[PDB]
């Protein structure tokens, strides 16, 4: 009742050092979008970086 | 960086309660709200009937004397029955009420592990004093939605579709926190309209866990 | 009772006919045709999860 299929990163293809296409085969029904949406917002707006453009 | 807490868990009503997560930073709050809502609506442990054996009827598509509603109507009423169980996964509940008056979840024999959240809920109506109703309803825990056909012996046992989801309606509101030391912090308030079987704080913590173990895959070994 | 007891008249050359009634609970299936009263007919494209 608490056991859910645990995603395994089957492939982490790197087209370039900059571009990668990680994929997880199992996840759960309606969980791939949840993990994907959560990950997208956290790196896009909350991952810190040291580039202050204003100079 | 800051970490949220369930500072407040208010039970405005038995069915639905509001859960607050105060120490949330900008952006984190909306993400956590959406992810928690999706994981709660999708997969939460819950208790629902899965097999019913009316003593006097063979199949669901039949009537029983002295009962106002159809047997299939009885199964439809029993499908949305508020039941919590702790301990063993599956439990059989026995209902035996005789005489006039509508039967209720309170009429079911009470067992130690299982307590009905909503005794006032109506199953069927006994319209004959002479007539009586006897049944054995089997309740097990599961996740999401399980159609009756997907599951699986004698002709007497009736298979009823199981809706294990305890939460019915979930909404999260993100508003600025009242903290003064550091601005831009936003508290998250999540209201869960539930059948009452699941504890609000426990449900939130369990969903957070399920997200964490699902999220633990992404980090490298 | 005698009307039930007497063998029902049957098509000639048939000793007995057994009429078995099959009852099935058909549910919403992808591709099922659902329409409103105003004529907006459509098939069910996908059984979308509630959270989606």
């Amino acid at each position: 009742v608490t056991e859910f299929l645990k995603p395994r990163l089957v492939d982490i293809e790197q087209v370039s050092s900059t571009h990668a296409k990680v994929t997880l085969e199992p996840l759960e029904r309606g969980f791939g979008h949840t993990l994907g949406n959560a990950l997208r917002r956290i790196l896009l707006s909350s991952m810190p970086g040291c580039a202050v453009t204003e100079v | 960086f800051l970490k949220p807490r369930l500072v407040d868990i208010e039970q405005v009503s038995s069915t639905h309660a509001k859960v607050t997560l105060e120490p949330l930073e900008r952006g984190f709050g909306h993400t956590l709200g959406n992810a928690l809502r999706r994981i709660l609506l999708s997969s939460m442990p819950g208790c629902a009937v899965t097999e019913v054996e009316i003593d006097g009827v063979l199949h669901e598509y039949s009537t029983k004397e002295g009962v106002q509603e159809d047997i299939l109507e009885i199964l439809l009423n029993l499908k949305g029955l508020a039941v919590r169980v702790q301990g063993k996964d599956e439990v059989i509940l026995t209902l035996n009420k005789s005489g006039i008056g509508p039967v209720t979840a309170a009429d079911i024999t009470h067992d130690g592990d299982v307590e009905i959240v909503k005794p006032q809920h109506v199953i069927c109506h006994l319209t004959d004093e002479n007539a009586s109703i006897s049944m054995r309803i089997k309740v097990q825990r599961g996740r999401g939605y399980v159609p009756a056909s997907t599951r699986i012996r004698p002709i007497g046992r009736l298979l009823v579709d199981a809706c294990y989801s305890p939460v019915e309606r979930i909404a999260y509101n993100v508003e600025a926190a009242r903290v003064e030391q550091r601005t831009d912090l936003d508290k998250l308030v999540i209201e869960m309209e539930t059948n009452g079987t699941i504890d609000p704080e426990e449900a939130i913590r369990r969903a957070a866990t399920i997200l964490a173990e699902q999220l633990e895959a992404f980090v490298d070994l | 009772r005698r009307k039930i007891t007497q063998g029902d008249d049957l098509a000639p050359g048939v000793l007995k006919i057994v009429k078995v009634y099959l009852a099935v609970k058909r549910r919403i299936q992808p591709g099922d045709k659902m329409a409103g009263r105003h004529g907006n007919k459509g098939v069910i494209s996908k059984i979308n999860p509630i959270e989606d």
